[PDB]
């Protein structure tokens, strides 16, 4: 087989993301932006690219003259969004101080681009993947579309909001685009960067990993400087979250995050990826249904964001564990204890304000006590650590119950990891691995499964690579296709093939599935060894692990001949095939020839149970030594000087 | 894209009189009416004023579907000779795309 995929002909690419109805798959790169299908084929390319333009300007040169001296510059895909809602695309650029695109679902006409106004500029921060965000909407005529949407500053503290709420307009013609969902003279939804801050630490500012909604909120999880870790830089990984009914943003919260591995510490978030876990690790995780689960990755220690260390750690949070962790912390400050503990944000520490409320997880934030940080760092379980080829991103999924996890590497490979902490196996064992960009193309967090959860997108700096969670036919063996343990593959039997439950036709019958390698067909004939003289010999064979074959079978030597045979107890019996046709297949390869002799299914007629069966030739031995003394029942007449099988050939008793 | 009916065609609506200074910074807002989205390897909007001494080409911006503005410019004329002169005005996009205009709308340069 090979590898469906995509080229990226001419730049880089930045992000990908996948449509849940149709399976398109649209992806960002630096200058373009296409849509593709399924199977990868290029499907629609849009020109977003080389634009004369200059990063220090403010108002981009569209609205206002600039001095500073103009070049053809490159426009990197910041971010890609899905609006199905308005059957669209939004595809946030940077080159312009970050003006956002709306490209059409369907055939990518720019329906919108606004960049008239201050809000419609999000960043001049060229970096890709250093932002992120969600969409979230209501009903039209209800409380509208909104984007929440963390970006980079590059310390333009007082041009852009590094954490915003947005409006999203039905009309993308529509001046009001990216305007705060509500602005007041005091506070508006959004959060802005301090310039004393700026000032004290020189080049702090805050890159957006990954985003996701859960159940009413909003995360992020993101890289900081060092504010109590001027000198050198340092990077803290730290969660964020907002009630998404907050237009005021009291709801702050911001958890340092990370964890160990037998003293070794793991700071740097890679990747992330919010999923379910399924009934398997739900259970013994301890967790109901619809109890959200979140896979990370993080590289060794705190230095070096643009460039980190290979060593990295794939690490879980349960929601639950995080949500408990921020209830503690809030229970806790409006116990009146300490202080908020928000270093860039407040730069003069305000005190915890005590009060008598009913703290809920419900809870969306009050006036006093206000946006506050966190103290004890979460920890998170770890499940596997690459040493030598740093883990670069995730995703994970539900499969009949067990959760297979995805891993791209800094070369190019894909792991296939099945979680077993909570599973019965002493840690979470990896099942596979797969080769995408050989080269040491490194695989980037946007890593989508398809909406039929039958393949996984992977993309590379140079390509997109169609790359399936099952492909289990790649395994030619009952013992090789139960040993691999990627759990999708089970051996059919009388197809004699490695595949999924659904695909091997009467699966749900007895024996005709096999899942535990103790299931394999096993195969024995009574008669092992038959004379190339003698024909038509009864043969009785025993098989295990075989469905109901009152269908009917056959006994194929090999593609060569096949008798019929009839069944009784739990044995079949069918018989060799004569001199005739025995004889075509022992000629040339002399002394004997092991055959595997095959059982042919009358209701698949496929082959799929075999045996060691040996068709040996006495009469071709020409010396009593090989005659006797070699491997087989053979009897040498000393008189006649011949190799025979029936002492009656020799010439006489003696 | 489709135009089918007169009425829906990309126009310059007119305002009262464009009035302009010469030697003077000024923006010219404009109305209009089925302004196109530039699409693919399309550029922007251009104002071109057709002056017998000096033809400006300041670029623009379309705000929506109805409205324009060629930006901070000023502009004269070699002479001194007649304080009211009336000018010709093409709207273009993506270099040679000019815009109907009906009215024939004009600037006054005083
Ligand atoms: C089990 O294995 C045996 C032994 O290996 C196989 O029997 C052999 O069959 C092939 C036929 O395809 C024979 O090869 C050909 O031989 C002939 C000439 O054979 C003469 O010389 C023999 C060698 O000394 C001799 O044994 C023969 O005598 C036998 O026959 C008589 C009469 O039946 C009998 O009474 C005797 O007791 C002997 O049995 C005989 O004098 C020859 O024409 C062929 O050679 C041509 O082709 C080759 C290849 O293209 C080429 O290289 C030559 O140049 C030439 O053009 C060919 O070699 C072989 O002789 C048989 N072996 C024996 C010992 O007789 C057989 O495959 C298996 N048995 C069964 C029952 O299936
Ligand atoms: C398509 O896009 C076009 C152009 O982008 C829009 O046209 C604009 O319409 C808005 C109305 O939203 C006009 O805004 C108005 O501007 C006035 C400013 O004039 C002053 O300007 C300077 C600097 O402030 C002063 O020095 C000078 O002396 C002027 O006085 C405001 O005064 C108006 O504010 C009033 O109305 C609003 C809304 O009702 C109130 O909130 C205020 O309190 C106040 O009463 C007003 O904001 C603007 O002039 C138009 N743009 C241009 C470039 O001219 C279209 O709206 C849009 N069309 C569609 C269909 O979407
Ligand atoms: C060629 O194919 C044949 C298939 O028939 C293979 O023969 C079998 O070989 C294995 C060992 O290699 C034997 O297993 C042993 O069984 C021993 C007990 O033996 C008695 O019971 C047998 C079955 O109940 C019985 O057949 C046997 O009688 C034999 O000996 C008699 C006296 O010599 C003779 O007259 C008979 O004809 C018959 O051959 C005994 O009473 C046991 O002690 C061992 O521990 C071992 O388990 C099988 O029994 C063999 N099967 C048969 C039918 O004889 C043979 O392996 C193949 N050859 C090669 C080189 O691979
Ligand atoms: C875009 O992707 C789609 C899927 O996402 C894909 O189209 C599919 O191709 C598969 C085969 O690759 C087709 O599945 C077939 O279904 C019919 C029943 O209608 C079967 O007869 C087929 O069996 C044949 O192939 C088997 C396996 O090779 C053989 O064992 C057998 O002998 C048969 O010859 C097969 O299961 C299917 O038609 C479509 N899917 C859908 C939903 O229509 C395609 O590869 C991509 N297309 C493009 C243009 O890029
Ligand atoms: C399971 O085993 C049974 C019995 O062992 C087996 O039955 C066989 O069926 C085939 C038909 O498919 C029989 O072959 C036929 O025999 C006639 C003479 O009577 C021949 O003329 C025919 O041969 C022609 O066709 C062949 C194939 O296209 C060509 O190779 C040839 O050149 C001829 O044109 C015809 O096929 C055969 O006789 C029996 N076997 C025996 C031992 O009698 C069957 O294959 C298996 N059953 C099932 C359901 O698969
Ligand atoms: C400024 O614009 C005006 C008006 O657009 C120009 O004056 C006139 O332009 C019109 C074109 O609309 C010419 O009318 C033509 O008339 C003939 C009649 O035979 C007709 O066949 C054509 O279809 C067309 O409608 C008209 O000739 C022209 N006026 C003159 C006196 O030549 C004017 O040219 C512009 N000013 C400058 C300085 O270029
Ligand atoms: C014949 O069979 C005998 C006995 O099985 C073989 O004897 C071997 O002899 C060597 C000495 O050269 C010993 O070291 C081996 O241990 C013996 N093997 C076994 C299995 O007993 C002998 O190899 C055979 N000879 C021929 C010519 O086939
Ligand atoms: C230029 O235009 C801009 C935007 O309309 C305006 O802010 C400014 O006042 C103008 N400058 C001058 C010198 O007229």
């Amino acid at each position: 087989p090979a590898f469906r995929t995509f080229v990226a002909s001419d730049w880089g690419l930045t992000h990908l993301v996948v449509h849940e109805q149709t399976g398109e798959v649209y992806v960002g790169a630096v200058n373009r932006i296409y849509k593709l299908s399924g199977n990868l084929t290029l499907l629609r390319a849009h020109v977003t690219g080389p634009v004369e333009d200059n990063e220090k300007c403010y108002p981009p040169p569209s609205v206002q003259s600039c001095p500073h001296g103009l070049g053809s510059t490159d426009n990197v895909n910041k971010l890609l969004l899905l609006d199905y809602a308005a059957n669209r695309l939004l595809a946030c650029g940077s080159a312009s101080q970050g003006i956002c695109q709306f490209l059409r679902l369907d055939d990518l006409f720019k329906l919108g681009e606004p960049h008239h106004r201050k809000e419609h500029y999000l960043s001049s921060v060229r970096e890709a993947g250093s932002m992120a965000g969600v969409l979230i909407a209501g009903p039209p005529g209800q409380g509208q579309a909104k984007l929440f949407v963390g970006t980079p500053i590059d310390g333009k503290s007082e041009y852009f909001p590094t954490l915003s709420s947005r409006r999203l307009m039905a009309n993308e013609e529509d001046a009001d685009m990216f305007g705060f969902v509500y602005q007041d003279e005091f506070v508006s939804s959004q959060l802005k960067i301090p310039s004393d801050t700026l000032s004290k630490f020189p080049a702090f500012d805050i890159y957006y990993v990954y985003s996701f909604r859960s159940e009413q909120f909003v995360y992020y999880l993101t890289l900081q400087l060092d504010t109590q870790l001027a000198g050198e830089h340092f990077f803290t990984s730290k969660i964020v979250r907002l009630c998404v009914n907050d237009p005021k943003f009291y709801s702050y919260v911001e958890f340092p995050i990370g964890c160990e591995q037998a003293g070794v510490e793991y700071r740097l978030v890679q990747d992330a990826y919010l999923s379910r876990p399924g009934q398997a690790l739900a259970k013994q995780l301890g967790l109901a249904e619809d109890e959200e689960v979140l896979f990370t990755v993080f590289a060794q220690g705190q230095k070096n964001r643009v460039k980190p260390p290979k060593e990295s750690a794939l690490c879980l949070f349960t929601l639950r564990a995080i949500k408990e962790k921020i209830k503690e912390r809030i229970q806790s400050c409006y116990r009146g204890e300490g202080k908020l503990s928000l270093p860039w944000l407040l730069n003069k520490e305000l005190g915890c304000i005590n009060s008598p409320l009913q703290i809920d997880d419900d809870f969306c934030g009050q006036d006093f006590n206000q946006p506050l940080g966190g103290t004890v760092t979460i920890e998170g379980t770890p499940l596997f650590v690459d040493k030598e080829d740093g883990l670069t991103a995730v995703a994970a999924y539900d499969y009949q119950g067990r959760t297979v996890v995805f891993a791209g590497t800094r070369s190019g490979r894909i792991r296939k990891i099945l979680v077993d902490l909570a599973n019965p196996s002493g840690r979470p064992a990896l099942a596979y691995e797969s080769v995408v960009a050989q080269e040491g193309n490194p695989i980037l967090r946007d890593l989508v499964l398809s909406p039929n959860r039958q393949y996984l997108y992977a993309m590379t700096e140079k390509q997109v690579t169609q790359v399936p969670v099952e492909s289990c036919v790649q395994y030619t063996s009952c013992e090789l296709c139960l040993g691999s343990r990627d759990p999708h593959c089970g051996w059919c039997v009388l197809h004699s093939i490695c595949s999924r439950q659904d695909a091997c036709e009467r699966a749900e019958e007895p024996q005709r599935f096999a899942s535990d390698l103790l299931q394999c067909v096993q195969l024995t004939v009574q008669p092992r060894n038959v004379s190339v003289t003698m024909s038509q010999v009864p043969l009785v064979l025993q098989a295990w692990n075989v469905p109901d074959l009152s269908a009917g079978v056959n006994c194929s030597f090999e593609d060569f001949t096949e008798t019929e045979s009839i069944l009784e107890d739990g044995r079949i019996h069918c018989h060799s095939p004569s001199a005739r046709e025995v004889a075509p297949i022992t000629q040339g390869q002399g002394d004997q020839r092991v055959v595997k002799l095959y059982l042919k299914s009358k209701e698949t007629g496929k082959k799929f149970a075999s045996v060691d069966f040996v068709f040996y030739n006495c009469s071709v031995h020409q010396s009593c030594l090989a005659c006797v003394n070699g491997s087989f029942p053979c009897h040498w007449c000393k008189y006649r000087h011949v190799c025979t099988n029936n002492a009656a050939d020799c010439a006489f008793l003696e | 894209g489709r135009v089918n009916m007169s009425e829906d065609c990309p126009q310059i609506l007119p305002s009262t009189h464009i009035y302009v200074p010469v030697g003077v910074v000024k923006p010219i807002t404009l109305a209009a009416r089925n302004l196109p989205q530039p699409q693919s390897g399309q550029r922007g909007y251009e104002c071109l004023f057709h002056i017998p001494g000096s033809p400006a080409r300041v670029t623009a911006l379309r705000f929506n579907s109805s409205s324009l503005q060629c930006q901070n410019s000023s502009y004269s004329y070699e002479g001194n000779d007649v304080s009211d002169l009336p000018v010709n005005l093409s709207v273009v996009w993506n270099g040679n795309f000019v815009i109907d205009n009906p009215q024939n709308i004009q600037a006054h340069l005083y």
